[PDB]
């Protein structure tokens, strides 16, 4: 359980790009029909985010790089973890954040991690009964010193209807002492890759914990059937899903909101000096002339 | 010459509606309280803790807070606070209460540098002053050891005389690890027992999730006020407005950095904020000595 | 209490928010406690003049 190996081969990734995607409505006030700009942890567009195949055991640690923006689309419960602290093990007292269609868990026991056990629902256990079996993720749950619960994540059930697999991104904000959560759950209909837009991700959790986090992992929860125990990572592979993950370094995006309130449009200023323009002038259309 | 003004008529503050909760009674009314030497230090956090119920509340033998104004505690919103589970005698209240480091006082407890942990003792008269032959009460003081504060024991041998090897419940000049408390049926009046707890606050090195509730307005409208809703301060007077404020949005904002529409805590409304009565005024008249 | 002014001329308190009368109640106290230092300890409680 604890030792394993992969099922794979030696990291094929990919770097799509989504042009433009990941604005979370960075403040707490409300604007209508302004552009305010302010400088802030920021996903840069048109930026390399590294694929993911779900299929393929992919889910190694991940650094967390001043906040971590991480997006899934799946017709699916599949990705349901995310592991994340200071170095991720028992003697530090990491964060763990799961999803669970009962109620979502927060805690901070010395977990050793157990190289990353994946979760999954048994097939036809009984004809009206379906609950996780194989929770193996706990690994020697002791001197906990706290523990958490919170809201259950329940929207998961709309806007995937009809294979549309509705993306869902997950920024993971820290403030130095407090963490927030940004999510927003739209259908698409593309299959290539990340779509093409813009986004209204709303603060989720404002809740804080105190505990300085380095380095970020995330459960695929990867289960096809029991029938087959493998060698606990093998057979247990397979998935129709494909996560995406992102970083962000500091920028300062000119947000445009509307009489909703809503944001429609974003430009990132240090992506082109065209979007310089923008920003200096403090307006979406630049009117022909020479400026400094 | 000058420019009037329509001084605040009322004071507002908005905050309510949340309930606290964080539980007290269970701590003080306990129907099985533990023994003085499994004085766990429970943590209480994730609550907004109340002391109007407990410090106006009268019929308490010894409700003392030394390193902190009571007032004060529901304004200090500190990290949390620690509760040890201990009973001492009626008359045992100088080992608590740090100020005399009796010898008792560092045997099965030790006492904190400063006063933060407050000593309520309140008077739990069928319970603790009962018929059952409260003899299960036991006092660790000869362990041969010498903890520290904030600290449970850390001794747990058999007691010995000292440089001589013994072993069970005889020896020579060995005796029991633990010390009898009478609390027998003469224990009515007097020195009745008293079960007490700490409430020790936590300084910010981490975010804090403590506090206290003070107080709450009521609904008032067309009339220059006070503002106060949670930090917004700034007098104002209050319009019903139909703006959108999506949930996670509480304040409104105007193109020139100003707050110009709000939502009430207590129930999702959309409101207004404008000046309540500045404008100049100008004295026309003639010449003095032709008029005045 | 305003700069220069020294009121001796007090009351005991209510804290508990209990009206209450001659010399005790509960969470009435007076509070014009003393020092009560000796030469014995060191400095930290010395007497400044």
């Amino acid at each position: 359980q604890c030792v394993n190996f992969t099922t794979r081969t030696q990291l094929p990734p990919a770097y799509t790009n989504s042009f433009t995607r990941g604005v979370y409505y960075p403040d707490k006030v409300f604007r209508s029909s302004v552009l305010h700009s302010t400088q802030d942890l920021f996903l840069p567009f048109f930026s390399n985010v590294t694929w993911f195949h779900a299929k393929r055991f992919a889910n190694p640690v991940l650094p967390f790089n001043d906040g971590v923006y991480f997006a899934s689309t799946e017709k699916s419960n599949i990705i349901r973890g995310w592991i994340f602290g200071t170095t991720l093990d028992s003697k530090t007292q990491s964060l763990l954040i799961v999803n669970n269609a009962t109620n979502v868990v927060i805690k901070v026991c010395e977990f050793q991690f157990c190289n990353d056990p994946f979760l999954g629902v048994y097939y036809h256990k009984n004809n009206k009964s379906w609950m996780e079996s194989e929770f193996r993720v706990y690994s020697s749950a002791n001197n906990c010193t706290f523990e958490y619960v919170s809201q259950p994540f329940l929207m998961d059930l709309e806007g995937k209807q009809g294979n549309f697999k509705n993306l869902r991104e997950f920024v993971f904000k820290n403030i130095d002492g407090y963490f927030k959560i940004y999510s927003k759950h739209t259908p698409i209909n593309l299959v290539r890759g990340l779509p093409q837009g813009f986004s209204a991700l709303e603060p989720l959790v404002d809740l804080p914990i105190g505990i300085n986090i380095t380095r970020f992992q995330t459960l695929l929860a990867l289960h096809r059937s029991y029938l087959t125990p493998g060698d606990s990572s093998s057979g247990w592979t397979a998935g129709a899903a494909a996560y995406y993950v992102g970083y962000l370094q500091p920028r300062t995006f000119l947000l445009k909101y509307n009489e909703n309130g809503t944001i429609t449009d974003a430009v990132d200023c240090a992506l082109d000096p065209l979007s310089e323009t923008k920003c200096t002038l403090k307006s979406f259309t630049v009117e022909k002339g020479i400026y400094q | 010459t000058s420019n009037f003004r329509v001084q605040p008529t009322e004071s507002i503050v908005r905050f309510p509606n949340i309930t606290n909760l964080c539980p007290f009674g269970e701590v003080f009314n306990a129907t099985r309280f533990a023994s003085v030497y499994a004085w766990n230090r429970k943590r209480i956090s994730n609550c907004v803790a109340d002391y109007s119920v407990l410090y106006n509340s009268a019929s308490f033998s010894t409700f003392k807070c030394y390193g902190v104004s009571p007032t004060k505690l529901n304004d200090l919103c500190f990290t949390n606070v620690y509760a040890d589970s201990f009973v001492i005698r009626g008359d045992e209240v100088r080992q608590i209460a740090p100020g005399q480091t009796g010898n008792i006082a560092d045997y099965n407890y030790k006492l904190p540098d400063d006063f933060t942990g407050c000593v309520i003792a309140w008077n739990s008269n069928n319970l603790d002053s009962k018929v059952g032959g409260n003899y299960n009460y036991l006092y660790r003081l000869f362990r041969k050891s010498n903890l520290k504060p904030f600290e449970r024991d850390i001794s747990t041998e058999i007691y010995q005389a000292g440089s001589t090897p013994c072993n069970g419940v005889k020896g020579f000049n060995c005796y029991f690890p633990l010390q009898s408390y009478g609390f027998q049926p003469t224990y009515g009046v007097g020195y009745q027992p008293y079960r007490v707890v700490v409430l020790s606050f936590e300084l910010l090195h981490a975010p804090a999730t403590v506090c206290g509730p003070k107080k709450s307005t009521n609904l008032v409208k067309n009339k220059c006020v006070n503002f106060n809703f949670n930090g917004l301060t700034g007098t104002g007077v209050l319009t019903e407005s139909n703006k959108k404020f999506l949930p996670f949005q509480q304040f409104g904002r105007d193109i020139a950095d100003t707050t110009d529409a709000v939502r009430d805590p207590q129930t999702l409304e959309i409101l207004d904020i404008t000046p309540c009565s500045f404008g100049g005024v100008s004295v026309i008249t003639p010449g003095t000595n032709t008029s005045n």
